[PDB]
């Protein structure tokens, strides 16, 4: 939602750490909500326990990008000590990548997530810096 | 202008209404008549342009390869047939037909002064070349072919619609001259980074760089003859015109961003000539050659010196010219003996005698023969190059020695040694096919007599 | 962009668009809409077996005529738009000239530009 | 049926379209959208097959629970500021359930499973009613409350239309599933442009007709369901084949040919506006969806399938239906890239 | 005749209910070509009433 | 190596098995009508509570 | 055409041309045994328009000249070489079944149309009922394969099931070796060399299968061997019943509408015929049905629609 | 004349025939009329 | 705003969840549609009254006369498929598969 | 058992030759082959490259070359006559500019 993506980037980045790991667990429980009830609405389990397996196999594994994308976005950015560069959160989308590829137990997965990951995760630092207008200006 | 469009619209319907065992002489004398009024438009001087008709103007980056369009368009003509004479008379008419309309397409494309108009026209340039290749590939991959090609053009060449939009309502009108006299310097922030890599990505696919390419050879082995050689030569040296044109934007920024650029060119044209060095398939390696002059015309480009864009300009009209033509001799040796592939045909001095002449002077044209234009055209590439830096020379040379390399490869290995006597089908070769040898090395001979016609508006 | 007090409905061409001139007599775009009606009655031909280029010129007479009616209509509601438009633009621009400013003109003399050598 | 019945019925949906076109009172435009409904059932099952009557079923409740849940909208809209007046609504919720009720109504992609089973299991005049007037009549009711709207709304099932209609359609061999499928497409660039500048939107809903109308009626020129048949138009005709052709890049949108229209200016027209990342996605799935229009023209106008005897048979007669209107539909979607100054044309 | 055309395995690939296989699709059939599948299979019941010995 | 076989699979075979993948992903619904109205529900409530299109 | 909706709009119905005198009658023996000798007789004393016996050229003859194209184009049925060798693999037997099914279903719209217009009946002979038993009787032989027997009976699902059965089948049984005398008396060599257990289980299952599955439905009119010439007998037990069963009770007007439409445009009616497949004796390369039909176009007929068609005339293609 | 049973149109009509032309040619003398007096109008308002 | 127009929208979605999740027959879920119907004319009704605003009452009858003849096309529509089925369960639409 | 087909093995491989052995590279029809040869061999050699080669022989002093040999030779003339230093930097007079200043 619109609180929690804000309360993400309320914080400067810059170093007020770990609120930010805990805005991208509730990034990936929102994620894993979305992708879980859409897959147990169009599937018919059968039965319910087994749904809740793959409710909680999809929320664990977006919730465990969020905290190790988290992690190492913090991480990067106190050691570069350059709270501007998209790099950073570049090397975090291809961590965020691999972390999913291996949940999945793959290679392939995990490199192609690396690549797109990473590259998007930069796109979103890259947009939010020089200023992209969030979904509409709606004004002509 | 306007009057070197009309006739080619009403060229159109000549095919239409033209019987049967008519309809080829009426194309190839009325081509031929607009190729003479073509090369009446040679009026440029001094300071402008010449520029009419609003939409319509001219520089010497659009005369001598308008002019190479308005010229080989009627060598094609006469080039495309024996594989479809024993095709319907509708398919053949519509075949005809579908090509004049390519080269309408073509010629709107390179008197563009709107940019807009120059984008719809490049995609118009697009859209028949698939039909051909597709129609009349007469091999069994050509399907694949035709839509790996039109999904990296368009892809490509997609966003930079969005960008030159963007252009037209963040600054004004896309007149060439007042995107000049008009251009501002343009920082570099990260959207001014993202403009810049949008236009050069979408040219980059279209020339292609090296990690783009394997849209070509697959297009190019896999089409017929007219469809190959406005494909490569025409085709590329299209999306060279348009990055001349569309480089005098965004000055101040693509030194910071233009290298890896260079770095990817140059070990593309080292790779790019060595795998050439090594394949079967003899139709594949001009191909790749083609992609290595592409290579380092993309080079010359990225650098922005008087002298580079001479030899860039140079080197396109030449190596359109010379691959063309080898084209041309690959398909006569295809249609000698139905193979494809390359060292079941060995021999060919002995018999077809004089088409041993004509190899030797293509491939010596590949060579960068000694006051051939080629040769000019990388000359000035490598001077300029090395002003760029001083270390660049390595690569360049070695590039002329696997260049050499090859087109010796292809000449003594092709053509030379022994025939191999389980053959007898291949005849003495006809006329046609030596008019069109002597339509290919009669403009090339000329321009290497007088050759300050073809070079860069940069004079 | 709504009404523009449209009072008065769509209103095909409206009184106004009376004191601009029409699309002249062969004018391009009037003929490009005839060369597209030939080319419509030479594919209605098509459609059916019967031959191409003969056999159906009343029919050929028909979709030209059509077709360049029609389209002559479109063109004068065209030419009232693109007027009506520019009549408000300059109307609202005379309106409160001072909220658009008019900036100097700047001579070369001082306007300065950071240089930065393409090499 | 009898002809006077179908004339009647087809009378009655043009009806419900000018209601809901003409009116100035809400509960009008709910009784339009309901007339339209009760009307386009019976132009389904005009065969009685299984396949129409499950059809029609799945049509019926997902359409009669959009009408509902608009009339749910209306009676917030005057549970708060009390008029009849087609405008601004006054409640961010009832401006939310009206945008989901033409979503359910016209096929979004939260919404859009009912169009490819409807779509297949009708005959092809049915198909056709209802995708040109059931996508004609709503974008009327979007344009009169246009001011009152979360763009979220229409970004989100915009968006997303453009993405499932595009990677729907890689899979599907049926023609009708393939339509639908383009249908959500244009769904999706027929509504992203509205809160922007929505003369835009109407002339794509103009063009979009236009090209739909043409494609059913060159696959009525032989009742075809499958690439095969196509192909056996090919062996039987030849220029249904170069119309195939056409039409389909047509929809693919290339800029010589006049599918290229809808993108061009919308995408002008939207960056003058500083949104640049959503049309440069949208374009990009717009490359996309062009592959399946690409392989029908591969399987058939351009590749030559092998084919069947008794086609032996069928040379000496003729294809002797009416085409309702072909020629003019034809040459009027496809030469029309020089007259996009015929976009103002429209207001 | 000397160029490829696609053969009867080619026109196969382009068959089935849907052109790619999943670890499903062996539960999808490709329609009829009447669009009408075999009606009921169980088909009808005419009433025997027993209007007995009351 | 790097041509071929190296180029084909990063930018034809990546793209098109994504797609492949995600229309196996969509378009592989069973015929059912429970489902579809569920998706509808689903929909609507995290279109109310959710993620806001209400404000 | 002067139809569509107006046709039905202004002019009433098409009850008016019924009945007993318009009707449909079909009369179905063994090969070459009950043949137009019976349908001739029934023609010309019942008062009820005849149509002949469906062979293969009833393409060639029913549209344009009447003069037969060659079997380059309306074949490759090449009967006589069935007759002779109905066992070689290059594919001889299941092209003609198909092509003789293509003919039977032709020549049965067109008595449809001409049943619903004008009147007056017609008499058919071997349609369309007696080739489906004639593929399960060749099956029964064992000359095609199992797989090709199911794309018949595909085909036999989707076309039939358009229609309405006809009135009265008349069912006539000449035995084995009758047939077999006539059959070896007439002088055609190529049938002359005809086997005699394919005409065993033609006429099994066309017993055991026929006439149980019509139920009542094609009201039946089952003869004995010499009772043919004997014409009072048929023409008073063909006016002497009552109809009652089959579908043939109540349609009124619009069934009857939906009919003469469908039967026009006959495209509408072959638009089945090909499904298709893949049936490696049935499917041909692009290659020479492409020559076969430019050379198809180039007879000089069929080139562009007769109607308006050059070089026969008929001056009037509007200057 | 060569055809048997079926032409079923090429017989030429000439109601149909006859409409179009009549209704082209008005049209046609519509729209110059109306053309010409757009022209006596435009040098009349101005 | 009030008391009792909380209590009848909050039957109205309890309506809308009964028809749109439905386990077994279709019969009920039309029926819960009808009591959607009825949900939105006490609603309309409601305000019209309290406003005062005599002068469209067209409204909840007309509405309710509409929404109707709406259910009657449901009737024929579950009629039909009970006819050619031997039930009128959410099975026998598993055909026409997506 | 298995043929999957009806076409012929195509085509019989045809050298136009062996059948008109004075033939020009197309088909075998021998009059208009001298027509085709006659057009190609006049109006592509005798009237195109020659009479295109003489008009880009002479034509304007292209992207002005003799007038700029001319220009230079009177002006150079000028400034060794007339004392002044042979081409002055500063093109443009900086009498003629506002600099920014501190
Ligand atoms: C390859 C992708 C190229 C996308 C198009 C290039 C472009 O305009 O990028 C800048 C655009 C946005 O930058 P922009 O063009 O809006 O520049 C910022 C200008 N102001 C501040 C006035 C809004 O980004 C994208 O296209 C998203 C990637
Ligand atoms: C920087 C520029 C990079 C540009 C890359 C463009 C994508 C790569 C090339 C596109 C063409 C891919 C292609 O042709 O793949 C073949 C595959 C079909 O393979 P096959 O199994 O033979 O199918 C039989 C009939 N379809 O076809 C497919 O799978 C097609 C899948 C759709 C591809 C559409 C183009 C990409 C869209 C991306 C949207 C985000």
């Amino acid at each position: 939602a619109k609180t929690l993506l804000h309360q993400y980037w309320d914080i400067p980045e810059g170093t007020e750490c770990h609120r930010k790991t805990y805005a991208a667990t509730s990034i990936g429980g929102a994620s894993g909500l979305v992708v879980s009830a859409y897959s147990v609405a169009l599937k018919t389990p059968t039965s319910f326990l087994e749904g809740v397996a793959r409710t909680g196999r999809y929320t664990f594994t977006a919730a465990a990008i969020g905290a190790i994308f988290g992690l190492t976005s913090c991480i990067s950015a106190q050691v570069r000590e350059k709270p501007d560069d998209p790099l950073n959160y570049l090397i975090g989308g291809c961590a965020g990548g691999l972390t999913l590829g291996a949940r999945t137990r793959s290679y392939g997965i995990g490199a192609a997530a690396c690549a797109y990951m990473g590259l998007t995760a930069a796109l979103v630092k890259m947009g939010q810096l020089e200023g992209w207008k969030v979904f509409a200006e709606p004004k002509v | 202008m306007l009057k070197y469009i009309i006739p080619t619209m009403m060229l159109m319907p000549l095919t239409w209404l033209s019987k049967n065992s008519m309809i080829w002489i009426n194309t190839t004398l009325h081509s031929l008549l607009i190729s003479l009024t073509s090369l009446l438009l040679l009026n440029q001087f001094g300071d402008n342009s010449l520029n009419f008709s609003l939409t319509f103007f001219s520089d010497s980056l659009s005369t001598p390869l308008l002019i190479l369009t308005m010229w080989l368009l009627p060598l094609m003509l006469m080039a495309s047939q024996h594989h479809l004479s024993k095709e319907n008379l509708a398919r053949k008419k519509l075949f005809i037909s579908m090509l004049i309309l390519l080269q309408l397409f073509l010629i709107m494309t390179f008197t563009a002064t709107e940019l807009i108009f120059f984008y719809i026209m490049f995609e118009a340039t697009l859209v028949p070349t698939l039909i051909i290749i597709t129609r009349w590939g007469n091999q069994t991959e050509r399907l694949n072919a035709g839509l790996y090609f039109l999904f990296y053009t368009l892809a490509g060449s997609l966003p930079l619609l969005v960008a030159l939009i963007y252009i037209q309502n963040t600054m004004g009108s896309l007149n060439f001259l007042i995107l000049q006299y008009w251009v501002q310097p343009m920082p570099n922030s990260w959207s001014n980074t993202f403009m810049w890599l949008a236009c050069m990505m979408a040219f980059m696919v279209k020339m292609p760089l090296y990690g783009l390419h394997l849209w070509l050879p697959k297009a190019h082995v896999e089409a017929p003859i007219a469809g190959s050689m406005v494909l490569a030569a025409i085709l590329l040296k299209l999306g060279g015109y348009g990055m001349m044109r569309i480089t005098l934007l965004l000055n101040p920024i693509t030194d910071f961003m233009a290298y890896p650029f260079i770095m990817l060119s140059l070990w593309g044209m080292i790779m790019t000539s060595s795998i050439c060095l090594r394949q079967t398939d003899l139709k594949s390696l001009i191909a790749y050659s083609s992609v290595s002059h592409m290579a380092l015309v993309i080079v010359a480009i990225l650098i922005q010196t008087p002298w580079s864009y001479m030899g860039a300009t140079a080197l396109m009209i030449a190596h359109g010219l010379t691959s063309s033509m080898l084209f041309c001799l690959a398909n006569s040796n295809y249609e000698r003996v139905h193979s494809r592939t390359m060292i079941l045909a060995r021999g060919l001095q002995t018999l077809l005698p004089l088409m041993a002449a004509w190899w030797l002077l293509a491939s010596l044209t590949n060579l960068a023969l000694p006051p051939s234009i080629n040769l000019i055209g990388e000359l000035f590439v490598v001077m300029s190059t090395f002003s760029w830096s001083n270390i660049t020379i390595i690569l360049m040379g070695l590039n002329m020695v696997i260049t050499a390399l090859y087109s010796l490869y292809m000449l003594i290995t092709t053509q030379r040694g022994k025939h191999t006597h389980h053959i007898n089908n291949i005849l003495p070769s006809f006329t046609r096919e030596n008019a069109l040898m002597s339509l290919h090395m009669l403009p090339l001979l000329l321009l290497s007599l007088n050759p300050k016609i073809i070079l860069g508006p940069l004079y | 962009m709504t009404g523009r007090q449209a009072r008065a409905p769509l209103q095909f061409l409206p009184d106004e668009a009376r004191s601009l001139p029409p699309p002249k007599l062969t004018d391009p775009r009037l003929a490009y809409i005839g060369f597209l009606g030939y080319c419509s009655g030479l594919i209605d031909n098509a459609i059916r077996r019967r031959p191409v280029l003969s056999a159906g010129l009343h029919r050929q007479f028909l979709y030209i005529t059509s077709f360049v009616f029609v389209g002559y209509y479109l063109l004068k509601r065209q030419d009232y738009m693109y007027a009506v438009r520019d009549h408000d633009m300059f109307s609202y621009i005379k309106s409160h000239p001072e909220d658009f400013p008019e900036k100097d003109k700047k001579t070369y003399r001082e306007v300065f530009e950071e240089f930065h050598p393409v090499r | 049926m009898n002809p006077i019945i179908l004339i009647i019925i087809l009378m009655t949906v043009m009806l419900g379209t000018i209601i809901v076109m003409i009116s100035t009172h809400w509960l009008l435009i709910w009784i339009g959208f309901e007339m339209n409904m009760l009307a386009i059932i019976p132009i389904m099952m005009k065969k009685h097959n299984p396949r129409a009557t499950e059809a029609s079923t799945k049509y019926f409740l997902t359409q009669s629970t959009a009408s509902m849940l608009l009339m749910m909208a209306i009676i917030i809209n005057l549970m708060f500021s009390g008029q009849w007046t087609v405008m601004k609504l006054f409640n961010p919720m009832a401006s939310m359930l009206m945008t989901m009720a033409l979503a359910m109504k016209l096929g979004m992609a939260p919404f859009h499973f009912w169009v490819p089973e409807v779509t297949q299991g009708i005959p092809l005049s049915s198909g056709l009613i209802l995708l040109t007037w059931q996508k004609l009549a709503p974008m009327s009711v979007l344009y009169q409350i246009l001011p009152s709207i979360n763009l979220d709304l229409i970004l989100t099932l915009s968006i997303l239309s453009i993405t499932i209609g595009g990677w729907g359609g890689l899979n599907q061999t049926q023609l009708r599933k393939i339509m639908a499928y383009s249908s959500i497409a244009h769904m999706g660039w027929m509504t992203a442009v509205l809160l922007y500048n929505p003369t835009m939107t109407l002339l794509n809903l103009i063009i979009y007709i236009i090209m739909t109308s043409t494609m059913f009626t060159l696959f009525m020129a032989n009742s075809t369901t499958t690439t095969l048949s196509l192909s056996h138009t090919w062996n039987k005709a030849p220029i249904m084949t170069i119309l195939v052709l056409i039409t389909l890049l047509s929809m693919g949108g290339l800029p010589p040919l006049s599918g290229f229209m809808p993108k061009w200016m919308i995408i002008q027209e939207m960056t003058k506006n500083d949104s640049i990342i959503l049309p440069t996605l949208m374009a990009i799935t717009a490359l996309l969806n062009l592959y399946f229009y690409m392989r029908l023209t591969y399987s058939t106008a351009l590749t030559m399938f092998p084919s069947t005897n008794n086609m032996k048979m069928k040379w000496q007669f003729p294809t002797t239906k009416r085409m309702t209107l072909l020629p003019t539909m034809t040459v009027l979607s496809t030469m029309l890239l020089p007259l996009t100054p015929i976009l103002s044309i429209l207001e | 005749a000397r160029q490829w055309q696609p053969d009867v395995e080619w026109a196969e690939q382009y068959g089935g209910a849907v052109m790619y296989p999943t670890k499903e699709t062996a539960h999808w059939k490709p329609p009829p070509w009447n669009d009408v599948d075999p009606p009921k299979d169980t088909l009808v019941s005419n009433l025997t009433l027993n209007f007995g010995p009351q | 190596l790097l041509d071929l076989i190296w180029l084909e699979t990063i930018l034809p075979k990546t793209i098109s098995l994504a797609q492949m993948k995600m229309s196996t992903t969509i378009t592989s619904q069973k015929g059912l009508i429970k489902l579809y109205f569920l998706s509808f529900l689903i929909t609507i409530l995290i279109s109310t509570t959710l993620l806001n299109f209400h404000e | 055409l002067q139809y569509g909706p107006l046709a039905y709009i202004l002019g009433e119905k098409t009850t008016k041309k019924m009945t007993e005198n318009s009707k449909l009658i079909t009369v179905d023996g063994n090969i070459c045994s009950g043949k137009s000798k019976l349908a001739k007789e029934v023609a010309e004393k019942l008062g009820l328009k005849h149509f002949p016996e469906a062979g293969i050229h009833y393409a060639d003859s029913t549209t344009g000249d009447g003069k037969p194209l060659p079997v380059r184009f309306s074949g490759n049925c090449s009967l006589e070489k069935f007759y002779d060798d109905p066992k070689s693999n290059d594919g001889n037997s299941y092209r003609l079944q198909a092509w003789l099914y293509a003919s039977r279903l032709l020549q049965y719209a067109d008595a449809l149309e001409h049943l619903l217009s004008t009147g007056q009946g017609v008499v058919l002979e071997r349609s369309i009922y007696s080739d489906f038993v004639f593929l399960e009787a060749m099956y029964r032989q064992g000359f095609i394969r199992k797989q090709c027997v199911d794309h018949y009976n595909q085909v036999k699902k989707v076309t039939v099931c358009e229609y309405l059965p006809p009135h009265v089948v008349i069912y006539v049984d000449v035995p084995v070796s009758e047939v077999q005398s006539r059959i070896q008396k007439k002088g055609n060599p190529h049938e002359m060399k005809i086997t005699s257990a394919y005409l065993q289980d033609i006429e099994n299952v066309y017993k055991g299968t026929f006439l149980p599955e019509m139920s009542e439905k094609c009201e039946v009119l089952q003869y004995s061997a010499w009772e043919a010439e004997d014409a009072e007998k048929v023409v008073e037990d063909i006016q002497y019943l009552k109809y009652d069963k089959g579908p043939w009770l109540d349609q009124d007007d619009r069934k009857l509408h939906n009919l003469r439409m469908l039967v026009q445009d006959k495209l509408e009616v072959l638009n089945y015929t090909s499904i298709p497949v893949f049936l490696p004796e049935v499917t041909i390369g692009a290659h020479q049905s492409d020559r076969v039909f430019q050379e198809f176009t180039e007879l000089p007929g069929r080139k562009y629609r007769a109607g308006y068609n050059e070089d026969v005339g008929d001056k009037w293609i509007w200057l | 004349k060569f055809y048997i049973q079926e032409p079923p149109h090429g017989s030429p009509n000439w109601l149909k025939v006859g409409l179009t032309l009549g209704t082209s040619a008005f049209l046609w003398i519509y729209l110059i009329k109306q053309h010409n007096e757009d022209v006596l109008e435009y040098k009349r308002r101005n | 705003m009030s008391l009792v127009y909380m209590n009848i929208m909050m039957a109205f979605t309890v309506s809308l969840t009964g028809l749109l999740m439905y386990r077994s027959h279709l019969m009920s879920s039309l029926l819960c549609l009808e009591g959607m119907m009825l949900s939105l004319f006490i609603l309309a009704t409601l305000m019209i009254l309290n406003s005062h605003f005599t002068l469209a009452s067209m409204m909840p009858i007309i509405l309710l006369v509409f929404a109707a003849c709406e259910a009657a096309l449901g009737l024929s529509l579950l009629v039909m498929v009970s006819n050619t089925y031997g039930t009128d369960y959410v099975q026998n639409l598993n055909l026409l598969q997506c | 058992p298995t043929l999957r087909w009806q076409e012929d093995p195509e085509p019989e491989d045809e050298n136009l030759y062996e059948k008109n052995p004075d033939s020009h590279g197309y088909d075998k029809d021998p009059a208009v082959d001298v027509w085709n040869m006659r057009v190609v061999f006049f109006f592509g050699f005798s009237i195109v490259l020659v009479l295109g080669s003489t008009f880009v022989a002479y034509l304007p002093d292209y992207r002005m070359q003799e007038w700029a040999r001319r220009e230079a030779e009177r002006l150079v003339k000028y400034r060794e006559a007339h004392g002044l230093p042979l081409m002055e930097s500063n093109c443009f007079d900086p009498s003629k500019i506002q600099l920014p200043e501190d």
